[PDB]
């Protein structure tokens, strides 16, 4: 993946001063009320605390944004051999982001800034969902 | 499948849509245009922003129609046979594409209104896969 | 929408898929775990081959579902209702799933059918995306 | 992409043993029944059939680097042709069913996912202009 001085500074001044952990924590709940198939896996409990782990992992591949892959193998082998989690879910999660990012943004989330935000959320799908065998 | 408290949200939603039915419009195409260009390949533009006059025409007219089946929550089949005739057997848009466009809808609410929570979002997109079942629905 | 060629068509491999169902959905469904691993997660196994017990045992039920769909091709709404209330609220099966299962029947039957042209696969694959849209409707 | 040996031997003595050429006649004439909006852009199947069977072969040839062999194939579907590219599997599914009928049994769900890794790929590689 190749990416623009503009994808790179959007995602990175982004995380650095929004409310990520909130933000997360509401992408969640979303996802739950959005697509409640997504809640199987935390009966199995704070959406908070949960968006603190996702959010985590993010900040990893926004550290990273050339090595996302190579950072999610672990991440992704305890996704796929741990913990049962269907990869075709994971864009519920990611989209319910983009959704909370529109909410923070506004008008400030041009239809461009949305494709900056959905190439992100793809090299992270790839990257979680590379371990499933 | 619509619940009393989806059947209100989705009218004051309708509402809103319809008072600027172009802007929204012609945003939500943007945003698909921008986030998947596949669907660039139906439309003959200069412009793909929302500042395309081309964008905005068809754009109004997506979200009349959404505001239109929201006055038909019960009818739906009915209501959108001739839009699932033109899409299907005119125009033959593959059908992947509609949901893809109701996403986009969802996130230029989500960038507009005042309040889009988990249970708003929950009733129009429950509408928008509801008209994308329909639009979908006369391909063969 | 099914033409009396395809209802008798559907109705020719519902008999077909009738005196074997386990044999028939356990291969569609190492087909899905193959194709789409992701699938796996569903399902504690540890045999995901054609092979496996509890493969041939959903498998079977699988197809005996969809020969008895087969039979109300006019009321699949109706029909279909308590297997999408299981998969949509118990089972919590991403809806997602459910076409990768539909075109892993449709490869198994190519793999075996006497006869599968064009026009018996359409009459097929429509029949199978009904059944998945009211499979997918009961989850919200 | 990585490869396995088993996936590369399936795909390339297949090439080069099969008339993928008929195969790609019958798999357009069946997108075009299964699908019907996929006719819209559409001339002789079996000539078309020629052509797309050479792309895959070019492919084949360098399953190593298949987008940078297709850049001008996905130009032109994006900028000439405009072609939906989620319209792609819908051929290349096709593909894999006339694979499944010529093949019968031997098409197990591992040889049915060898082919449905490369038809990705192609997907992929033919996609990767649309901009
Ligand atoms: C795709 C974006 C995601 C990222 C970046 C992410 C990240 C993580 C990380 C880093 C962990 C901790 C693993 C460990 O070290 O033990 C985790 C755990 C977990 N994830 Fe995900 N995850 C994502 C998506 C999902 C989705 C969609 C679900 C299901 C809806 C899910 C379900 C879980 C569960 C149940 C746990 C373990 C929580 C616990 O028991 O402590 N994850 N996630
Ligand atoms: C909720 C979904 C949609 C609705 C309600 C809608 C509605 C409409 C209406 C009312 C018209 C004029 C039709 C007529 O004159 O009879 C139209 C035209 C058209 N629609 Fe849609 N549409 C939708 C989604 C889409 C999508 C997703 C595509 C492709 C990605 C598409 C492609 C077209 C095209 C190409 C035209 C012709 C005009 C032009 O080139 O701008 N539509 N639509
Ligand atoms: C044509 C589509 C399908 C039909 C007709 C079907 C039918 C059935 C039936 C009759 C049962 C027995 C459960 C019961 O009612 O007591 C069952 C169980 C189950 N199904 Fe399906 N199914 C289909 C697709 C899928 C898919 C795509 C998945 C997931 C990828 C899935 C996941 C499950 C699970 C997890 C169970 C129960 C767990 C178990 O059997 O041990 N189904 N299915
Ligand atoms: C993904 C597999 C595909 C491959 C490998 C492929 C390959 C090709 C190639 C190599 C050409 C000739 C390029 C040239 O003119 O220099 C071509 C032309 C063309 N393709 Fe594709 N294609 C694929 C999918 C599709 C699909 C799915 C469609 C329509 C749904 C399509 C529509 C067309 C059309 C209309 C032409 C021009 C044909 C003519 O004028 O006779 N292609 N394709």
């Amino acid at each position: 993946v190749h990416w623009t001085q503009e994808e790179r500074d959007e995602i990175v001044k982004t995380f650095f001063s929004a409310n990520s952990s909130a933000i997360g924590t509401k992408a969640l709940e979303r996802m739950f009320v959005v697509f409640p198939w997504t809640n199987a896996y935390f009966a199995k409990f704070s959406a908070s605390i949960h968006a603190a782990i996702v959010v985590g992992a993010l900040q990893d591949a926004v550290k990273h944004e050339d090595d996302v892959k190579a950072e999610f193998v672990n991440i992704s082998k305890a996704h796929a051999d741990k913990l049962h989690i269907d990869p075709g879910s994971f864009h519920l999660l990611t989209d319910s982001f983009i959704v909370e990012l529109a909410h923070l943004k506004k008008v400030a989330f041009t239809p461009f800034v949305f494709a900056v935000w959905i190439k992100f959320f793809q090299v992270v799908i790839d990257a979680i969902s590379s371990q499933y065998h | 499948a619509f619940t009393g408290v989806e059947r209100s949200t989705i009218g004051a939603i309708a509402k809103i849509l319809a008072s600027t039915p172009e802007a929204y419009g012609a945003e939500a195409l943007a945003r698909l245009f921008a986030t998947h260009p596949g669907a660039k390949s139906y439309f003959d533009y200069a412009d793909y922003s929302a500042a395309g006059a081309k964008v905005q025409l068809h754009g109004g007219k997506v979200i009349r129609a959404v505001v239109s089946a929201a006055e038909h929550d019960d009818d739906l089949h009915a209501h959108l046979m001739v839009l699932a005739v033109t899409h299907g057997k005119k125009l033959l848009v593959d059908p992947s594409n509609f949901p893809m466009l109701s996403e986009c809808i969802l996130v230029t609410l989500a960038t507009h209104l005042a309040e889009f929570s988990p249970a708003t979002h929950c009733a129009v997109d429950k509408l928008l896969s509801a008209i994308s079942s329909e639009l979908s629905s006369k391909y063969r």
